[PDB]
């Protein structure tokens, strides 16, 4: 009883990671709120439990206030220091009081408050003190299988969640079966799951390789990125600085035991193994394996790359419904265009053919010229416009009157677009008519004065139904300009 | 749900997960209560109603 | 639905209505008065 009741609060700080401090503090209020509701006046009481014996005194507590509010629960600080000098603000003047009885009760209050910290809240101590399971691949056996989640118990207490998206296409698990998965998050519904455990996400693969490469563990390789179709196929981009040791090779292990094992926790997933570069352009031929690429050519302002192969590669390039394109696109972070050699060379040709079809509209030059600009690599207006007049000037046949005057009919072909952008559309003129309503762009103010809406007046007498055609217009967003136009016309 | 295993520090005892419930009797009759005999076996410890 | 629920409202949020224009104000200020009801009673 006396020993048993030490042992009993040493057993919840062991059950959740909890304090004995802490368990015994949650019991004292416990029994002082058990006390005051049996008490039919409503009176502070403070209990306290002898940490040896487990004995409890409860007092009527009368919190040392400077004015008191509840003459009931509060004492005036010069009334408390008139029955004990060594009281402050903020203690407890105590009287002799009947200890509760501990019936099945209390014992209900009681155990209740030791289980909000020793089994909702060891559902989360648990997770927090596996800090490593807690982010890498924690495992637990299925508890509860749903349409929508499944419920994993993890032991001591602590549960976690494998929401559908979290779960491979193919699996499928039975109460009782054991799974590995990474720990992606952590939140506070201590009360069920806190825990959510993820199988498809890209975390999952690293960590998998992880586990089964030493090399990775020992931070000797490192994975860069990593691109994944759930259950289907993923690519990963290792890289090593010891030139001792081949990443790729590593990560493979003898006849590709290492790689097999992570493929076989994925249900069957092919995994690529690709050598990370820091050249982009070589970094997107090894992502593009097993498809040989013939040439590349990046577009640095699109972030895009087109991506030239043999016919006979391209089906291995796209891949099935565009998945190798797709994976390599996710692990580079550029986009990618895959065609063939002639589709290159034509798609260059037209646009070779629409910039000299553009300079020689707007720039008032002959084909010839046009023709040298576009093979010396100005492909836009813009380039031409603002680039250092040095790499002008280092075309053959161009002097510095020739690259000025070129300069200034490029940005005189780009202001006469900006007169446009300015009156017809509503960037200027009629910024402060058409696109006055607020919510409408120079682009919607022209789409306004294609129906005959061309002042801030004439947008003010508009119904929404007279909108509703508009491409881009909600009726809440035509309500609001509507408004805001009213607001100008009729309220200022 | 109160985990009867810390008992022992609150109730004392060894584990209220047993069911508690007081034996409730059933309806149909009204009545006044005339008379209440109580029998003891002997060596059992008499309560102060007895 | 009812003339009751249309004569409470107020002809400040009867403009922000969708599709609710300066002309379908003045009709239904016109009909109500025609009756003898006023709007924000």
């Amino acid at each position: 009883m006396n020993k048993e009741i030490l042992a009993v609060v040493e057993a919840v700080s062991n059950e959740k990671a909890l304090p004995r401090e802490k368990i015994f503090e949650a019991l004292e209020s416990a029994l002082a709120t058990a006390t005051k509701k049996k008490y039919e006046q409503e009176i502070d009481v403070r209990v306290q439990i002898d940490r040896k014996s487990g004995d409890f005194d409860t007092f009527r507590r009368w919190l040392v206030v400077d004015e008191v509010t509840q003459p009931t629960k509060e004492i005036t600080l010069e009334a408390a220091r008139y029955e004990d000098e060594s009281l402050n603000l903020g203690d407890y003047v105590e009287d002799q009081i009947e200890s509760v009885t501990f019936d099945r009760i209390t014992t209900q209050t009681a155990k209740q408050v030791i289980v909000q910290k020793v089994r909702e809240a060891e559902r989360a101590m648990v997770v927090d003190q596996f800090r490593e399971h807690e982010g890498e691949i924690i495992t637990g056996v299925v508890k509860k299988v749903n349409r929508d989640n499944i419920s994993l118990d993890l032991g001591n207490n602590a549960e976690a969640v494998i929401l559908r998206e979290d779960m491979l296409p193919r699996e499928n698990f039975r109460p009782g079966d054991r799974v590995r998965g990474v720990l992606y998050s952590v939140r506070p519904e201590a009360r069920g799951a806190q825990l959510f455990v993820t199988r498809s996400k890209p975390e999952m693969l690293i960590e998998l390789f992880r586990i089964e490469v030493p090399e990775i563990g020992e931070e000797v390789i490192e994975i860069k990125a990593a691109a994944r179709d759930p259950g289907s196929r993923a690519k990963i981009a290792v890289k090593t600085n010891d030139k001792r040791i081949d990443p790729v090779g590593a990560c493979v292990g003898m006849r590709g035991a290492r790689v097999q094992a992570v493929s076989t926790e994925l249900g069957g997933e092919r995994i690529d193994i690709v050598l990370w570069d820091d050249n982009p352009a070589q970094f997107v031929i090894n992502a593009m394996a097993p498809a040989d690429v013939a040439s590349i050519v990046v577009d640095e302002d699109k972030h895009t790359m087109d991506i030239a192969v043999e016919a006979g590669n391209l089906a291995q390039a796209i891949g099935r419904n565009g998945q190798n394109v797709r994976l390599a696109s996710q692990l580079s972070g550029w986009e990618l265009n895959v065609m063939t050699v002639d589709d290159l060379q034509a798609k260059h040709q037209a646009e070779a053919h629409a910039a000299i079809d553009t300079f020689t509209k707007y720039l008032d030059i002959d084909e010839d010229f046009a023709t040298v600009l576009v093979e010396e690599g100005f492909s836009t207006l813009e380039e031409l416009a603002y680039v250092p007049m040095k790499e002008l000037l280092e075309i053959e046949g161009l002097d510095e009157p020739t690259v000025e005057a070129l300069r200034e009919r490029a940005k005189n072909a780009l202001a006469t677009i900006a007169q446009a952008q300015e009156e017809s559309l509503g960037d200027n003129k009629p910024a402060d008519d058409l696109l006055n309503l607020e919510g409408v762009d120079r682009d919607l103010a022209f789409k306004l004065a294609a129906r005959g809406v061309c002042t801030l007046e004439d947008l003010a007498e508009q119904g929404i139904d007279d909108l509703a055609d508009i491409e881009g217009l909600t009726d809440e967003k035509a309500g609001a300009l509507i408004m805001a136009a009213r607001n100008i016309c009729w309220f200022g | 749900t109160p985990e009867e295993k810390l008992l022992r520090a609150i109730f004392g005892e060894k584990a209220s997960d047993v069911k508690d419930s007081s034996l409730r009797v059933p309806n149909g009759v009204s009545g006044t209560v005339i008379d209440v005999q109580v029998f003891t076996r002997d060596g059992v410890e008499k309560d102060k109603r007895a | 639905h009812y003339i009751g629920d249309l004569v409470q409202r107020t002809e400040v949020e009867l403009l922000k209505t969708p599709n609710l224009g300066k002309k379908s104000l003045t009709e239904i200020k016109d009909v109500l008065a025609s009756r003898g009801l006023s709007l924000g009673m």
